[PDB]
RNA sequence: CCAACUUCUUAGAGGGACAAGUGGCGUUCAGCCACCCGAGAUUGAGCAAUAACAGGUCUGUGAUGCCCUUAGAUGUCCGGGGCUGCACGCGCGCUACACUGACUGGCUCAGCGUGUGCCUACCCUACGCCGGCAGGCGCGGGUAACCCGUUGAACCCCAUUCGUGAUGGGGAUCGGGGAUUGCAAUUAUUCCCCAUGAACGAGGAAUUCCCAGUAAGUGCGGGUCAUAAGCUUGCGUUGAUUAAG
């Protein structure tokens, strides 16, 4: 019936999006896109080699929960864990312009806007259409 | 101008309670001292003495 | 850990050599009665006293304790 | 020789013995009569009224 | 009836031996649907042998340190391996998890603080919770320590080392050791 | 529309060491979700058979004329999912014994305590702070003598 | 896909000086090479156009060609500027990517100038010592005797 | 300890302050004689500027 | 002498510019909370400042 | 007691999809060790046979994924 | 008043547990061992006697005796160097020896606490825009349950790659470059990038600490702090194997 982003698993909702805007091709992917390491905590390259479309769907989601996410947020989320070789490990920031990037790339979609303070909310056109995949992707746990 | 924080008003004070005992012990140590007491106000602040000879004071 | 020492043991002795027409087998209202009519200077002593005179109870109704 | 491996129950636990406080005397019961008891220790801890069974059932007990 | 994992439910198990039946927890009355509970075992004495034997044995195997509090990461290897143990024989694998504890716990051992005639010297007979101890810990060990530089996986050589002890052959680390305590037993009988 | 029946309901927390959750519960028609998501949808999935295990051992169809809902704060991955084992456990108990008789609450206290005591009674045990010569509360630093 | 094989498999390729293995995959198959670590192989391979899970012994010679190309001058395929090991070259002035024996001599060049005008780092070059400011009183005791 | 000698021990000083807070919607006026009452040296009292 | 570089070392980031309020030590001060006092004679004016120990 | 061999010849292929459907518990470890390859090939294989159908799929965990012989009569 | 209330949160008061109740033991003494009820049937720490030690500290102190030195001064300031030098020996520790793992990506959980200064310059950081990264600017907030901050912590969970190979384990050593703090970075402050890729396969004699939210894993925050934690002092998280002698 009517089901939300919230009944469905979350894991391969974003497997759903990012294959939904990989074939809708209207995200303005950064020529540098293929020598990033993403956030510096981590020492080789993504494996997924079009990594920019489950971090722009994930991105997306994480904007749906909270509003007012700016790209310092952003860069506390997608962090981890960075071990310093012989010294112990420690928590590290993100990489921001790759938060800042998607952030802009996803204004190109009109899926995200700025609010009356700092950050990004997502326009009510953005949440429409991943509420209308959660609805293909829950009936496809089925199909 | 501006004031600061709660946290080091209260060891500000305290600290100021602690320097004029200090000097006041060094003072009035021949003429029976025996501590202080302190009370701030927004006016004038009194502190009393606690001599044991109030006439050498 | 359970035994009492000589100040619990002492101070309810004075209670029930001493207001024995006012006392019972029934810890709660002897908890009340010894808040009363003591001066127990924290909660903890007050019923540690009250148990020991509850023992009493029954130890003094079978016969001649030092009583 | 070939012995069957009897179980036995225990009676009273005689308290703790041989020279680190690691065995236990425990006086068992043969299971097939309450007659026929040796005391015997074991190691490990005990619960009173159990079972334990006896790879060989009489060797010697704790005694100088 | 409460399906341990889902499925393998617990009225066909059977423990044989009498001596361990007061021990081994596998009846209804401790049956439960996964094995990971706020325990409070080790608060008073002899209550760690009403907890559960699949508990027993998924605490007992993350030991080393590296894999210390990983308890949801070890009772997924005690899920899985039950699968494996279920496909290699097709019987419910808790009876054959307690075949194993029977026939892996010793019976004799030896105890001596003095001029050590192998190790140690005045041979005694052992608990029936010792037993279920050193069951657990033999079981556990030997599905570690032949697993360490190998391909296969831990699920699996836990999985093929308790139904390789449960039949009793020597060729699980659980039995081809225990047999050395009950010969080292005779030995200084 | 509160034409019917305004608040019939109860709001019953669970805890364990830092992790609170409260489920509010109203009359409704078989309902049970978690911060939002239903409870088969719940992040750690090895340990799903206890959190909708109170569901289990009394029923579904019998007792789903509630719309349990919890909102959860604090703790950590294991906790948090214990702690709603509780709080769902003595929600419809908490609810039972405000609109229907005590003798259905004792005949679902009946299957709350035998089966593990622990789904409503909160499990006292806590943090136990550090102590200052060693690396935690109990554990010391690395006695040498020579 | 690769059920059995295709015809002809390598053992070993042949590469600048180093005979990579031919079992492995290329993206950890190249860092045998002396100056390709494990980030420049992966880079280099998707800027040449394939795919990362072909294994060794199976690429073509256009594709060896191509992937050799790629990373000796690395400067006009769009890798930018601070990736490379040589960057702002001391002798020079310019920016290089080295990978071969090549990496050795320059390696040892600025060994050997440091030691010419007995820079402090250079001394303890030519001597047996740390370099970038180690203690030395209790640790490094199996380098010297 | 003074100095570094000894069996490394530490002592845990703290202090725990309390505050409160009222509102009131009285007339700013009164607040004068309100805080004209009692001494009191251990407290520490703020008045609110009356503009709201 | 020759005030144009007699104190002129800048005192300022670094410890040899912090010193104790009291007491004219510049080793093991605290400057938390703005106390500056001295490691060792903290403790003299610590029930004067008002922090009690435990009890 | 040391180095194996990826991309199968003709005389493991054939030894695979003769008996590897046939015994009941089936897993990448048991056929990196049963025969002479390494692995990452018996799991790259063992999954088109999965593919094929001739067995089936029971646990797939990250960790571990287990199959089984497939419905015989 | 274009709503009520305190469950959750924060306190304040008061309550509550006493071995009370029930068996069993014991001189039917002190008490002990079991249960039932209950949140709890020993929470954890602080203070801590008498008498001492030739214990440590005059390098913490305008605590101080005595001796020494006092202008070519052992006072004090400025500049440079040193306290980091290394055939070796010992003690705390950190990271490891992998597949119960490392990757790469998804996914979801904290608590203790700290913040702009009288001298004293410099604080915590949202957001936006430049940068591949550390970072750089513009623009706010916060003297704090008002802002950072619903502190989106790691481990763990889910998929991917890797396959027992000193390997994609381990990351020492070392070259070149890039930023920040600063009066100044050389004998590398720290951080970033690329490359280099050493021992190390679970450790002899011996030895340490610990019995429940404990050991251990795992991060976070105070202290030091212009720049800075492999240390220390706290905090939460995951959570036990053995024992009641
Ligand atoms: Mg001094
Ligand atoms: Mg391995």
């Amino acid at each position: 019936p009517g089901v939300t982003v919230k009944d469905v698993n979350q894991q391969e909702f974003v497997r759903a999006l990012a294959a939904f805007l990989k074939k809708s091709g209207k995200l303005k992917v950064p020529e540098w896109v293929d020598t990033v390491k993403l956030a510096k905590h981590k020492e080789l390259a993504p494996y997924d080699e079009n990594w920019f479309y489950t971090r722009a769907a994930s991105t997306a989601r994480h904007l749906y929960l909270r509003g007012g996410a700016g790209v310092g947020s952003m860069t506390k989320i997608y962090g981890g864990r960075q071990r310093n070789g012989v010294m112990p490990s420690h928590f590290s920031r993100g990489s921001k312009s790759v938060a800042r990037r998607v952030l802009q790339a996803l204004e190109g979609l009109k899926m995200v806007e700025k609010d009356q303070d700092g950050g990004r909310k997502l326009t009510p056109q953005g949440q429409r259409d991943l509420d209308r995949i959660a609805g293909q992707v829950a009936a496809a746990n089925k199909k | 101008a501006v004031q600061i924080s709660k946290k080091r008003k209260f060891v500000a004070d305290g600290i100021f309670k602690a320097e004029l005992n200090e000097f006041l012990t060094r003072e009035l140590a021949e003429d029976g001292y025996s501590g202080v007491e302190v009370r701030v106000t927004p006016t004038r602040t009194e502190i009393i003495i606690l001599a044991t000879r109030t006439q050498n004071v | 850990g359970r035994v009492r020492t000589k100040t619990v043991k002492k101070a309810a002795r004075v209670i029930i050599e001493k207001y024995y027409t006012r006392l019972g087998n029934d810890f709660h209202t002897n908890k009340r009665v010894c808040e009363e009519i003591a001066i127990i200077p924290s909660k903890k002593l007050r019923n540690k006293i009250a148990g020991y005179v509850t023992h009493l109870m029954k130890r003094i109704q079978r016969g001649p304790v030092r009583g | 020789r070939v012995q069957p491996i009897k179980l036995a129950r225990v009676t009273k636990v005689l308290g703790r013995t041989g020279s680190q406080g690691q065995c236990t005397q425990v006086r068992v019961e043969f299971m097939d009569d309450t007659s026929r008891s040796i005391i015997r220790n074991v190691k490990g801890p005990v619960r009173e009224g159990d079972v334990l069974t006896l790879l060989e059932s009489e060797r010697e007990a704790r005694r100088l | 009836d409460i399906k341990l994992f889902g499925k393998w439910s617990t009225d066909d198990v059977q423990i044989n031996d009498i001596s361990l039946q007061d021990y081994i927890a596998v009846k209804e009355k401790y049956a439960k649907y996964l094995p990971h509970s706020a325990g409070r075992y080790a608060a008073k004495r002899f209550r760690k042998a009403q907890c559960p034997i699949v508990e027993r044995l998924t605490n007992s195997m993350m030991m080393h340190g590296r894999n210390n509090g990983k308890k949801l990461m070890t009772v997924r290897i005690v899920k899985h391996a039950f699968e494996i143990i279920h496909l290699l024989t097709g019987e419910n694998p808790l009876q054959v998890l307690v075949n194993a504890i029977i026939n892996s716990g010793p019976r004799e051992d030896s105890t001596r603080i003095g001029r050590a005639g192998t190790v140690r010297r005045q041979a005694v007979d052992v608990s029936p919770l010792r037993r279920v101890n050193q069951a657990i810990w033999l079981l556990c060990t030997g599905a570690r320590e032949a697993a360490f530089r190998n391909i296969k996986t831990i699920a699996e050589c836990l999985a093929d080392e308790l139904i390789n002890a449960a039949k009793g052959s020597s060729n699980s680390y659980a039995i081809k050791k225990k047999d050395e305590l009950e010969r080292v037993a005779k030995s200084n009988r | 529309m509160p034409s019917k029946g305004p608040l019939q309901s109860v709001q019953v927390f669970g805890r364990k060491k830092t992790a609170t959750a409260v489920a509010h519960c109203k009359r409704g028609n078989g309902l049970i979700k978690v911060n939002g998501r239903p409870l088969e949808m719940i992040e750690p999935r090895t340990l799903q058979y206890k959190l909708l295990e109170p569901v289990l051992l009394l029923g579904k169809e019998r007792f789903a004329g509630v719309d349990i809902r919890v909102r959860v704060k604090g703790g950590g991955h294991v906790a948090q999912i214990y702690a709603i084992r509780q709080s769902i456990s003595k929600a419809l108990v908490a609810y039972y014994q405000k609109y229907v008789d005590e003798a259905s609450k004792k005949e679902i206290k009946d299957i709350l305590i035998q089966y593990d005591r622990t789904l409503l009674v909160a499990d006292p045990r806590r943090c136990e702070s550090k102590k200052f010569g060693g690396p935690g509360a109990r554990a010391r630093y690395q006695k040498s003598y020579r | 896909m690769s059920l059995v094989i295709p015809e002809k498999f390598q053992h070993i390729l042949r590469v600048l000086n180093t005979n990579i293995d031919g079992r492995r995959k290329i993206a950890f198959a190249i860092t045998a090479i002396k100056g390709v670590g494990r980030r420049y192989a992966h880079v280099v391979l998707r800027k040449a156009d394939i795919d990362l899970t072909k294994r060794a012994g199976e690429l073509t010679e256009d594709e060896v060609e191509r992937v050799i190309t790629i990373m000796q001058n690395p400067r006009q395929y769009k890798i930018p500027d601070w990736f490379l090991n040589r960057q702002k070259d001391v002798k020079d002035g310019k920016y290089s990517q080295v990978l071969a024996n090549g990496l050795d001599n320059k390696l040892r060049e600025d060994l050997e100038r440091l030691k010419k005008i007995r820079a402090h780092r250079g001394l303890r070059h030519f001597w047996g010592l740390r370099v970038r400011g180690q203690h030395t009183k209790t640790t490094g005791r199996r380098g010297r005797t | 300890t003074p100095c570094g000698e000894g069996s490394k021990t530490w002592d845990r000083f703290q202090m725990r302050i309390h505050k409160r807070l009222i509102d009131l919607h009285s007339p700013s006026e009164i607040v004068k004689q309100i805080t004209s009452i009692s001494i009191e040296p251990g407290v520490e009292v703020e008045v609110t500027i009356a503009d709201a | 002498g020759h005030q144009q570089l007699y104190w002129s070392h800048p005192r300022k980031f670094g410890q040899g510019s912090r010193s104790c309020r009291v007491c004219s030590n510049r080793h093991g001060l605290i400057r938390k909370y703005g106390l500056n006092m001295c490691r060792q004679c903290f403790r003299q004016y610590a029930k004067d400042i008002g922090f009690i120990k435990l009890d | 007691k040391l180095n194996n061999l990826v991309l199968f010849d003709k005389a493991t292929y054939d030894k695979l999809c003769k008996e590897v459907p046939n015994y009941k518990l089936i897993t990448p470890a048991v056929v990196s060790e049963r025969l002479k390859i390494r692995g990452s090939l018996a799991r790259a294989a063992l999954q088109e046979l999965l593919s094929k159908g001739l067995i089936k799929l029971v646990s797939k965990h990250r960790a571990q994924v287990i199959y089984t012989r497939n419905t015989k009569g």
